[PDB]
């Protein structure tokens, strides 16, 4: 439940952190997937996090992990 | 101090140092208390303004006493002081007072009164004279013109130094107090 | 108030500090976060409910920088 | 009827406002008025003896009598009225003093006598329609309840005891003996505080005839002067006496307070009677010298991890599973003793409190230079442990302050206690100096002037000037000290060792929500009122509840002992007697106008209404015994079924006709 | 040969405190209002107001403890509400609903109770007479 | 990209351009726009003027105020003393009403009129405000570390305090400043009073230049021994006096420190990587480039 | 009787032996309790407060506070007397509502608003425009002719010696125990303290009782003290004194 | 007052003016206090005896002022005073 911030002013649209997340991937890639609701979605070119009260999140690090130019920093304390 | 001796040096030394009831201006007091906004009949003379002044370890100015002065009413002692010019206006006395007073508005209303009986500064009636020709304190100079022009600025800010019509508008403002008319004839001596 | 019941949570490296300060008696519950493992087994077993559990995964892999495995409320030790 | 208008000059303070013989004159045309007369001093004997002299004479239905205020002579003559063959209630009052003269004195004279004549006519007609109440008396419960069990609230149960009535005395902490049991030593005398009061303490826990209930709460309280139903929160303390523990059956007995269980306690909390200094087990007592050595668990901090048990043994005395007990009990009348906290220093940013190590307040200083405290009675700096050599004293510490943080009044004590502390440090460590940052040195009490004279005299350096901000060294820790010596007429820099404010005082904590509990109300300065600044500093306006010590002002040791005997006095005035006569104001509901709709149930505070059944139909009912007669279901009541005694519909409407009468 | 009438209903506790502690601190006012005094303004009804204004008051001045002072817990919301209807009542039969109004004043505001009686006595000034005299007939 | 009117007072375009030109492109790369103010002139400034005629103070303010009203948009300020001079006659027009009265007939002479619709800003503040810019903004567009350098930091005055007439906290241990210069990755390091006055408000900066120099060379000296290797201000007095004033101080007295002085705007350009060339850091009395080798 | 309580209150010290203040010799010079007498409107004036020389109302108060207290000369009191700080902040207030212009100067040295709302009626006063000049009166010099009165003193804090003429002059003398109390205290058997008071059983946890059993204290006669805190110590020792009454029995 | 110039008009002028605790000589005091013969460290500054001074209208001397230096103990700010020399010995503020 943690609290993911992307820097939208060197966000490229990559999408690599929105296919990467395995929140996200959890729709399609699934057998009976459980919650369908998404953490990222480029929008306008930059990475928008839709979980807006951090409810969904897992501190994965799978996406600060993959943004090639490191922009995402995740927060592990309570925000 | 036991009369006039009409010698001067002897005047000076001798001055009646001793505070009398005929020494206490009541409308000096209630110009200060309207021009200031602030309670300044409240001071109980605490001593922390003048524990807060940066002024006060390196000169004989102090605020407490410039208050005091203000309560008693003692015009001709406090507004011919050479040390009402050395506040910074810091509001630190302003900021700690435990009555919620502003000794530093105090200060400022002092000073305008000193200006209206001609006790100024020069550097005061310069910036006037500055602030009239310009509307600037601080006015821009060819080296500065061509220091912005090499940085890409345009050779003149976007101000009255670039808009030369509102400054016929700053020069009605401070002919209507009479600024300059007064900074130029204080000037002229 | 009173200050002396002086509590402080500080990152000293790679162990995170919790400290209850008094004149000459001190308590220092100590988290070495190299060896920390994520498990909850320490979450599960405080007796006043303070220590949580925060990003495992980030933290374990180094990618989260300002929290530990665990946040431990000093002030419920 | 026949009613007889008595006016008063009160000395020409009436008789220089308005024309007394054309409002006697017009009294007289009046209707219903038998006869109308005048006198200087009404209230005097030859006034009152007029008074009696018309009644008998004139056959006088009731009487009205135009003067002062009914707030300062309804007693008397009501008292006059009731000798001379009169319901003490058949009076009225037409205040044309502090409504007519004092306020109409300069330049209108005959609009004077004309509002004075208005309000004799509003006077009359009411008189006119007066009728006889006679008051209610109730029972007294023979018991009296004490809340607070520091110096004020020991000495009232200790009063009341003796004085035979039996009283509880309820302490929401483990121990009594309040602030002073954290003093070390006394002003003016130096005498140690402990030694002074465990006497008092051992009285008070001995006593038959008081019922120590310490580490309980007042929940809730309901009644009135007769009979007060307070609950009582009885919480988990966690051990149990060895009274308790033969009546829960173990006969080995309960706590003996040996310390085993502290011994072997692993969980290690800050002491809040050592404000913190010190550690303390999950299991303590406060300190040493408590009244019950009965060891409370802190089940905040407790971890039921058992050791405590086995290390008490086949006492038995630990019960883990402890819960809040509830306990309802009746009393006659109550004292409140809260007494108070020190006001939060830390927002005073300028004197780094929370922020500097060295820097510390009153309390801490106390404790710290106590030979029972943390330390062995050795004053150290908390910032490495070393014996400081110069200490300074901020006197005023948040007081005296109009700024919206600090406090507004003087904290009574604050400079007597600077001046004891900078005695202990001059005596305890030898060549320190102590310097004392003041604004007004206030020692006004018995001795006090030369304490401070001796304090002097050892050699305190008093500097006139508040302190402006505190900065301190970045390396010794050292204290910078900064404001202006107003009589020497310089800025001064003092470094110190240890700076200690002298913070101002402020109601304890709940102490709001007591005083709501219990409907007393609050002054200008936040403390509990009394119900005359001047002759009455113990009773509030609530019938019952009494004020003692610091909780209805900051006071020393000696006054606050006084307070709580006189309010021990007050409070001992209607048990000893056993009657009290409440004022005839109640509501009365006249049944057969009444419909039962219940509305008016929900308007009263003091639930004294209710529905019920009377000849069949469902009528309202009061409890006499519980209204308190304001007057807001007669208000209310659609039907005008609600009957309010001395203040009823016909009266005040005939009020208003008179007014509108020409 | 017109004075105003303006009635006062002033509780025990609070007002009449406050305006026996002005006529201690002698604070002049116009001798224009006088007051009936109950317990608390709990007890004032709606058909008091009423009966006051059709007999022919001017004006009629309520006036108790500040919200959270009144010595009976709660006895002035009761008269806040009743005096809210009130003015509404007054607004709605087309009488001015200004010739009405509930002032609170402490038991220490002496000064405060003069300044309410002079402008009490100034508003209904400015009114003029009450048209229920006349309306009748 | 919000955006506001930017005052640009005296010192700022006619002493250090490169503190204005920052100015500008650094509030473009975070989300804020800064917009030229039409004829604006002397904030009338608060010490030199105010002395001299609060009445007149009032009334170039007020201009200044309702030059921006009729542009329809916000002050934002770089400077301590304008900000006193605008947000304090703005707070005070709004409330008093005979003093609205007054300074509106004075305007009235030149067909202009203060109804008092706008609010004042610092940048600073912008900065700092998490609804504009915040601090993690400012740590994202940091793009040059600027690490291994000692910064201190100098508050003023007149932004602060009094902390009745401001918004901004605690007056005796700010650390919000020591926030912004922490986003650029300079340690911001604490001297003995940190909160001193630099001597130059007021006027004494022209009255009693050495009284004024003593003041600021207490500050000097305790950023020294700090350690300081530049000292970021909010304040083209403060930094004029900082700079101009080591000059005079080294020539007066025998005080050597040559101490860069720099405004904050200048600070964020550099991390941002502006250039100095483009700063026109050659401008300053003390040379900065001790400050550069190091942060560069 | 079973027990006794003793309230004999106090009178004020001879004022005239300080001769630097011409109590006695001259003519506007009083005492606070003779102004109290004289402000009263039951008084022997109309409640008008005149000048005792001439009959004409004063425009210039002064108010010489500490008159004989925390003196250590041999002449005054080394005490403070408590309420006299207090009664000379009221007697400015008097004055500067009961004649119009009129302007109250205290002359004080440490002022002690030490009680409940004490402060606030400082700062109220202080506001209505009392002038505080702190410092210790030195001496006073009488006009020949206008019968002023030239108080000399300095003011500490201005740092300047003053010369302030006033048409009135008034006393916060010191107080002292009652006439022939030192009689009626060795009639019952109490003690007296330093302060020459009468005295308690224990300074802080006994104020009312004395050492000699059914005797008890109450009032100004223990020491100085306002009337709040005068009937606090009454209504103490009331009930210490029914203490054994109620009883009926006491163990000797 | 930053600290020593060695520029004696400029030393002169932005003399530090703050007391500090290193300014104070308790010999100075204990010396005065056997000299005099008197009990000085006991003023609390009434001003009595400045009120009564002969010599205070006319001058700058406060011997309230010279009390105080005594008793904090201000060896070279008492003993350099040039208004050390217009005490008339009088004898009113003893008296
Ligand atoms: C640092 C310091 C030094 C002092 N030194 C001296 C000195 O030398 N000499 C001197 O004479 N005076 C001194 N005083 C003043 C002295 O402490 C007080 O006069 C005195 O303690 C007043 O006692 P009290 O019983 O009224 O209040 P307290 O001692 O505070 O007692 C109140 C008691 O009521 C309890 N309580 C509070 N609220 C509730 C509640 N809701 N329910 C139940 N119980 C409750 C509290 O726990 C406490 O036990 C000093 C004060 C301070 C702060
Ligand atoms: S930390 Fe993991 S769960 Fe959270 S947003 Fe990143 S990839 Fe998704
Ligand atoms: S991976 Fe990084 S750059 Fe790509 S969209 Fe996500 S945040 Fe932006
Ligand atoms: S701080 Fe305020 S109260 Fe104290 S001396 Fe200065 S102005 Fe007076
Ligand atoms: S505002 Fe002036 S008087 Fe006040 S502390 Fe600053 S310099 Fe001193
Ligand atoms: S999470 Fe807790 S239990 Fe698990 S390894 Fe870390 S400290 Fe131990
Ligand atoms: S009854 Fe009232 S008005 Fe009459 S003499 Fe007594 S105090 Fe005065
Ligand atoms: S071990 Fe038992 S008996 Fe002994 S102190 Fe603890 S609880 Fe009391
Ligand atoms: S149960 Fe454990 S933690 Fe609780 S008091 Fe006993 S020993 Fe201490
Ligand atoms: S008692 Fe003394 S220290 Fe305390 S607030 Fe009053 S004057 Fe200040
Ligand atoms: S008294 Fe009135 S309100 Fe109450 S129940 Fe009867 S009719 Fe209803
Ligand atoms: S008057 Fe009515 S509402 Fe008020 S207390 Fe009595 S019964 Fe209750
Ligand atoms: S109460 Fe005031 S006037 Fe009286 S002796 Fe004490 S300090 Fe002096
Ligand atoms: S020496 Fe002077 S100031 Fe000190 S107590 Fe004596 S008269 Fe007062
Ligand atoms: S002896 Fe005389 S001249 Fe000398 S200080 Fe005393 S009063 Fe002044
Ligand atoms: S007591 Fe006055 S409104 Fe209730």
């Amino acid at each position: 439940a943690f609290a993911v911030h992307v820097n939208m002013e060197r966000c490229t649209g990559c999408n690599n952190c929105v296919v990467a997340c395995p929140v996200n991937a959890l729709e399609l890639n699934t057998v009976n997937p459980s919650s369908t609701d998404k953490i990222y979605k480029v929008i306008n070119g930059d990475a928008v996090i839709l979980d807006v009260k951090h409810e969904l999140c897992a501190g994965c690090g799978i996406c600060v992990d993959a943004c090639p130019y490191d922009v995402i920093q995740l927060s592990g304390q309570p925000p | 101090a036991a009369k006039s001796y009409n010698i001067p040096e002897l005047d000076k030394k001798l001055a009646d140092r001793r505070y009398h009831l005929s020494d206490t201006n009541p409308e000096f007091t209630q110009k200060i208390l309207k021009t200031s906004r602030t309670i300044a009949n409240m001071c109980y003379q605490c001593g922390t303004c003048t524990g807060s002044c940066p002024s006060a370890p390196r000169s004989s100015y102090r605020i407490r006493l410039f208050m005091r002065r203000c309560v008693l009413g003692l015009e001709n002692e406090a507004l011919t002081d050479p040390d009402l010019w050395l506040c910074t206006t810091c509001y630190s006395c302003t900021d700690r007072c435990p009555r919620d007073i502003a000794p530093t508005d105090v200060i400022m209303a002092m000073r305008n009164l000193a200006f209206k009986r001609d006790i100024v500064p020069k550097n005061f009636l310069q910036t006037v004279q500055l602030i009239y020709n310009s509307g600037h304190g601080v006015p821009n100079n060819d080296v500065n013109r061509a220091a912005r022009t090499k940085l890409g600025l345009p050779a003149d800010p976007p101000t009255t130094h670039s808009y030369p019509e509102f400054v016929k508008g700053i020069q009605k403002i401070i002919d209507h107090y009479e600024l300059k008319e007064n900074a130029d004839r204080i000037l002229k001596g | 108030s009173t200050l002396f019941p002086k509590y402080s949570k500080t990152t000293d490296g790679s162990k995170v500090i919790m400290e209850q300060r008094l004149l000459q008696q001190v308590n220092n519950l100590i988290l070495d976060n190299d060896i920390c493992t994520g498990c909850g087994i320490c979450s599960e077993v405080c007796p006043e409910e303070a220590i949580s559990v925060g990003a495992v995964g980030g933290v374990r892999r180094g990618l989260v920088d300002d929290a530990a495995s665990i946040h431990v409320d000093e002030t419920k030790c | 009827p026949r009613i007889g208008v008595f006016v008063c000059h009160c000395g020409t303070n009436i008789a220089g406002s308005m024309s007394i013989d054309d409002v006697v004159n017009y009294a007289k045309t009046l209707p219903y008025v038998a006869v109308a007369d005048q006198y200087q001093y009404m209230c005097s004997t030859p006034g009152q003896k007029k008074i009696d002299d018309a009644i008998k004479e004139y056959n006088l239905t009731g009487v009205v009598v135009a003067a002062c205020s009914p707030r300062l002579h309804e007693p008397t003559f009501r008292t006059a009225t009731k000798e001379g063959g009169l319901n003490p209630f058949r009076f009225e009052m037409a205040n044309i003093r502090e409504q007519n003269s004092w306020v109409h004195m300069h330049g209108m004279w005959d609009e004077a006598t004309q509002k004075a004549k208005d309000q004799v006519r509003m006077a009359v007609a009411k008189a006119a329609k007066l009728e006889d109440l006679v008051p209610k008396s109730v029972p007294v419960e023979k018991t009296a309840m004490v809340v607070g069990g520091g110096v004020a609230g020991m000495q009232a149960a200790l009063d009341l005891a003796s004085a035979g009535i039996k009283t509880y005395l309820i302490e929401r902490t483990p121990t009594i003996g309040g602030r002073m049991s954290q003093l070390d030593k006394t002003f003016p005398t130096l005498d140690c505080s402990q030694c002074i009061l465990t006497p008092k303490m051992v009285d008070v826990g001995r006593h038959p005839n008081i019922e120590m209930m310490t580490y309980t709460e007042v929940e809730k309280v309901e009644g009135y002067i007769g009979n007060f139903d307070v609950t009582l929160r009885k919480k988990a303390r966690g051990v149990l006496t060895p009274t308790e523990a033969t009546a829960k059956g173990i006969v080995g007995g309960g706590c003996n307070g040996c310390g085993d269980c502290s011994a072997v306690c692993p969980v290690i909390k800050p002491n809040p009677f050592e404000m913190g200094m010190a550690p303390r087990k999950a299991i303590y007592i406060y300190h040493a010298q408590v009244m019950p050595l009965i060891y409370t668990v802190d089940f905040d901090s407790c971890v039921k991890c058992g050791l405590c048990v086995e290390a008490c043994g086949d006492k038995k005395a630990i019960d883990l599973e402890m819960q809040d007990e509830f306990i309802t009990v009746k009393v006659g009348t109550a004292v409140l003793a809260t007494g108070y906290e020190l006001f939060p220093i830390e927002n005073k940013r300028e004197w780094g409190y929370k922020q500097f190590d060295n820097v510390i307040n009153a309390l801490e200083f106390e404790r710290l230079i106590c030979a029972s405290g943390p330390t062995g009675g050795h004053l150290v700096r908390p910032s490495d442990g070393k014996t400081p050599m110069k200490v300074g004293f901020v006197l005023c510490a948040g007081s005296r302050d109009n700024t919206g943080i600090g406090k507004p009044y003087c904290s009574r004590f604050c400079c007597m206690y600077s001046l004891k502390h900078a005695h202990q440090i001059m005596e305890k460590i030898p060549g320190a100096v102590a310097y004392l940052f003041y604004m007004d040195i206030r020692s006004f009490g018995k001795m006090y002037e030369e304490f401070y004279y001796r304090i002097q005299h050892e050699g305190a350096k008093f500097i006139r000037g508040r302190v402006a901000n505190v900065l301190e060294d970045k390396e010794t820790k050292n204290l910078h000290v900064f404001t202006e010596d107003t009589l020497l007429g310089r800025p001064v820099d003092v470094e110190v060792d240890l700076l200690v404010l002298a913070a101002a005082v402020q109601p304890n904590e709940g102490a709001n929500e007591l005083r709501k509990k219990f409907g007393v109300s609050a002054s200008q300065d936040g403390w509990m009122l009394e119900a005359h600044p001047k002759l009455n500093p113990c009773g509030t306006t609530t019938a019952g509840v009494f004020l003692a010590g610091v909780c209805q002002g900051p006071k020393d040791i000696p006054d606050t002992v006084a307070q709580a005997e006189g309010a021990a006095s007050a409070a001992s005035i209607p048990i000893h007697m056993g009657e009290v006569e409440l004022e005839p104001y109640f509501a009365m509901c006249i049944d057969e106008l009444c419909a039962g709709c219940g509305m008016c149930v929900n308007l009263c505070p003091y639930s004294a209404l209710s529905l019920g059944e009377k000849n069949g139909r469902t009528v309202m009912v009061v409890t006499e015994a519980k209204c308190k007669g304001c007057g807001t279901c007669g208000g209310f009541c659609p039907g005008g079924a609600i009957k309010m005694q001395h203040f009823t519909t016909p009266q005040i409407v005939a009020q208003i006709d008179a007014f509108f009468a020409g | 040969d017109w004075k105003p009438q303006i009635l006062a209903i002033i509780c025990n506790w609070c007002s009449y405190a406050g305006a026996d502690l002005a006529g201690g601190a002698r604070i002049q006012y116009p001798p224009t209002v006088r007051a009936i005094r109950v317990m608390c303004t709990g007890r004032v009804d709606m058909l008091f107001i009423l009966k006051a204004f059709v007999e022919g008051a001017d004006g009629v001045l309520v006036s108790g403890c500040h919200f959270g002072d009144c010595h009976y817990l709660e006895g002035n919301y009761k008269a806040a509400k009743r005096m809210f209807m009130i003015k509404n009542l007054l607004r709605n039969i087309g009488l001015d609903d200004r010739r009405f109004r509930m002032t609170f004043v402490s038991a220490s505001e002496g000064a405060k109770w003069g300044m309410v009686m002079e402008d009490v006595t100034n508003t209904i000034k400015e009114l003029g007479p009450s048209p229920i005299k006349e309306f009748k007939k | 990209m919000h955006e506001y009117a930017f005052f640009l007072g005296c010192i700022a375009p006619n002493r250090y351009p490169g503190c204005e030109a920052s100015a500008i492109k650094t509030s473009e790369k975070v989300g804020i726009k800064l917009l030229p103010l039409k004829g604006a002139s002397c904030c009338p400034a608060p010490g030199a003027f105010g002395s001299i005629d609060l009445n007149v103070w009032y009334a170039m303010a007020a201009r200044n105020l309702v030059l921006a009203e009729e542009m329809k948009k916000d002050i934002a300020l770089i400077c301590n003393g304008c900000y006193k001079s605008i947000w304090e006659v703005n707070h005070i027009l709004k409330h008093n009403d005979e003093l609205r009265d007054n300074v509106n007939e004075v305007l009235a002479e030149i067909d202009m009129q203060f109804k008092g619709t706008i609010d004042v800003w610092h940048l600073a503040e912008l900065y700092y405000d998490d609804k504009v810019c915040g601090v993690q903004k400012i740590k994202d567009s940091v793009t040059t570390p600027l690490s291994g350098a000692k910064v201190a930091a100098h508050y003023g005055c007149h932004l602060m305090k009094p902390k009745k007439e401001r918004h901004f906290g605690d007056t005796e241990n700010p650390m919000w400043f020591e926030e912004l210069i922490g986003a650029l990755g300079a340690e911001p390091i604490q001297y003995r009073n940190k909160m001193q006055c630099c001597g130059a408000g007021g006027g004494v900066r022209g009255y009693d230049i050495v009284h004024a120099l003593d003041i600021t060379n207490e500050k000097l000296i305790n950023i020294q021994e700090a350690g300081a290797d530049a000292i970021t201000e909010l304040c083209p007095f403060c930094q004029l006096q900082f700079d101009r004033g080591q000059i005079e101080i080294k020539e007066k007295f025998g005080d050597v420190y040559n101490i860069p002085v720099l405004h904050y705007n200048e600070l964020l350009g550099l991390a941002q990587g502006m250039s100095p060339q483009d700063l026109a850091l050659d401008l300053h009395a003390i040379d900065c480039t001790p400050f550069l080798q190091k942060v560069l």
